[PDB]
C-alpha cells in the first residue's frame, strides 16, 4: 500500500452491471464526506454536519457515471465476461454507546468484506422486520477493492429486547442473522 | 445464478506533513482487480495487469490526456485540502469515558474523533499492563470511533482503578475512577 | 467553495 498521513477518495466511482446501478461518493480517512444522488442529480450529505466543508457540482459525477457505464462494457469483453466473485461478508453488531435501560441508543450492524456490492441489510425486532429508525451508509471503499456498509437502528433499550441484523448476499448460502448481545 | 460485473474508478489523494507531500493515484478496476493506474509520482499511466496495456498506451500517447491528469494533483487534491480537508482535520469530538463492572472492569470510550487515542488502566496510580484486553479501534461510520478496554481485576480493600484516556480533543487526559 | 473530483477517462482499444 501507500503510506500517508491522510487519504481522501475524490471520488469513489462505482458502477455495476447488476441493476445496473452506480454510486458516487467522496471519502476522507475512510468516512463519507458527501454523496451524489444520481437520480435527482443532487449533491447530498448522509452526515449534514459535513456540508460546511464545501459543496459539489453534480454534473461531473453524472459525466463520470456515463463514462463508467461505457468503460464497464469494454472491460467485460476484455475479461471475456468474467463475473464478480461472491465473497462471504463478515457481520458484527454493536451499540454506539453503553446501554442503559430507557436511554435512547443506536444499534450498529457492520457488514464487511462485501463484494459484489449487492446486499440486503434488515433489522429484526423479536424476529420481525423493522423499518422505522433505520438508516445506512453508502458502500464504503476498501483498499482491496471490496466494500463495507453499515446500518443503524435507533432504539430504547429494554430488558427483554430481541434484536438481530439480517444480511442477504450471494456469498451466503442462506441469510445471515447476527444476534445482538449487550 | 445471479451475478455482477463491477467497474470502479478511484481518484485517491494522499497527504503527508500537512501539504508538504501530496500524491494523486487514480485507479481503474474491473471487479476487484486494478488494471490501470495513474500515479502522480510517476507522471504517466501504467498498466497494472495485461488488461490495462491498451489504455496506458492510449492515454500516454495523448498529450492532452496526460496534462489533464497531471493537473488533477493541484485542481483536485491540493484544492480539496484547502476547501475541505484542512477544516475536517481541525474537527474534534471529545470521547465519553465510562467504567462499568462485569472480575472484569470495562472502560467504554465512545463517540470520539479523530481516531488517534490511548486508553490506559491504572490501579492505585500504578499502570497495569497484564490482564488488559483492548478492542481494535471501532469505526461507527457516522464520523465517530469507539474503543473498549477491559481489565482483569482482583480488588483489595481501598483500591482505586482509573481509566486514563488521551485524545487530541482533550486539554489534559480524562481520568475516570472506580472503586468497589 | 466547491470540492473538485477526478475525471474518469474513456478507455483505449
Ligand atoms: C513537516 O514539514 C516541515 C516543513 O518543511 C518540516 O520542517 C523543517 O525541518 C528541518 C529539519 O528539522 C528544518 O531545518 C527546517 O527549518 C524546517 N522548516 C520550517 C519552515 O520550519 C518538518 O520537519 C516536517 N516533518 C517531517 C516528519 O518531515
Ligand atoms: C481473463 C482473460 O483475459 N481470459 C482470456 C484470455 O486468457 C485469452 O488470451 C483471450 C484469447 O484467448 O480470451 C480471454
Ligand atoms: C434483496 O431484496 C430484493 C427485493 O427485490 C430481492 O429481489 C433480492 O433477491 C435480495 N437480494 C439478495 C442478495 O438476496
Amino acid at each position: 500500500d501507500i503510506v500517508a498521513d491522510h487519504v481522501a477518495s475524490c471520488g469513489v466511482n462505482l458502477y455495476q452491471f447488476y441493476g445496473p446501478s452506480g454510486q458516487y461518493t467522496h471519502e476522507f480517512d475512510g468516512d463519507e464526506q458527501f454523496y451524489v444522488d444520481l437520480e435527482r442529480k443532487e449533491t447530498a450529505w448522509r452526515w449534514p454536519e459535513f456540508s460546511k466543508f464545501g459543496g459539489f457540482d453534480p454534473q461531473g459525477a453524472l459525466r463520470n457515471m456515463a463514462v463508467a457505464k461505457h468503460n464497464l462494457n469494454i472491460m467485460i469483453k476484455r475479461y471475456n465476461s468474467t463475473a464478480a466473485t461472491n465473497e462471504v461478508p463478515e457481520v458484527t453488531v454493536f451499540s454506539k454507546s453503553p446501554v442503559t435501560l430507557g436511554q435512547p441508543n443506536t444499534l450498529i450492524c457492520l457488514v464487511d468484506n462485501i463484494f459484489p456490492p449487492v446486499v440486503n441489510i434488515t433489522w429484526l425486532s423479536n424476529g420481525q422486520s423493522v423499518t422505522e429508525g433505520v438508516s445506512e451508509t453508502s458502500f464504503l471503499s476498501k483498499s482491496d477493492h471490496s466494500f463495507f456498509k453499515i446500518s443503524y437502528l435507533t432504539f430504547l433499550p429494554s430488558a427483554d429486547e430481541i434484536y438481530d441484523c439480517k444480511v442477504e448476499h450471494w456469498g451466503l448460502d442462506q441469510p445471515l442473522l447476527k444476534h445482538w448481545e449487550p | 445464478s445471479p451475478e455482477d460485473f463491477v467497474f470502479q474508478f478511484k481518484g485517491m489523494c494522499y497527504f503527508t506533513n500537512g501539504t508538504e507531500r501530496v500524491r494523486l493515484v487514480t485507479r481503474y478496476i474491473y471487479n476487484r482487480e486494478e488494471y490501470a493506474r495513474f500515479d502522480s509520482d510517476v507522471g504517466v499511466y501504467r498498466a497494472v495487469t495485461p488488461q490495462g496495456r491498451p489504455d496506458a498506451e492510449y492515454w500516454n500517447s495523448q498529450k492532452e490526456v496526460l496534462e489533464g491528469t497531471r493537473a488533477e494533483l493541484d485542481t483536485v487534491c491540493r484544492h480539496n485540502y484547502e476547501v475541505a480537508f484542512r477544516g475536517i482535520l481541525q474537527r474534534r469530538v471529545e470521547p465519553t469515558v465510562t467504567i462499568s463492572p462485569s472480575n472484569l472492569l470495562v472502560c467504554s470510550v465512545t463517540d470520539f474523533y479523530p481516531g488517534q487515542i490511548k486508553v490506559r488502566w491504572f490501579r492505585n496510580d500504578q499502570e497495569e499492563t497484564a490482564g488488559v484486553v483492548s478492542t481494535p479501534l471501532i469505526r461507527n461510520g457516522d464520523w465517530t470511533f469507539q474503543i473498549l478496554v477491559m481489565l482483569e481485576m482482583t480488588p483489595q480493600r481501598g483500591d482505586v482503578y482509573t481509566c486514563h484516556v488521551e485524545h487530541p480533543s482533550l486539554q489534559s487526559p480524562i481520568t475516570v475512577e472506580w472503586r468497589a | 467553495a466547491g470540492n473538485h473530483a477526478a475525471g474518469i477517462l474513456t478507455l483505449g482499444k
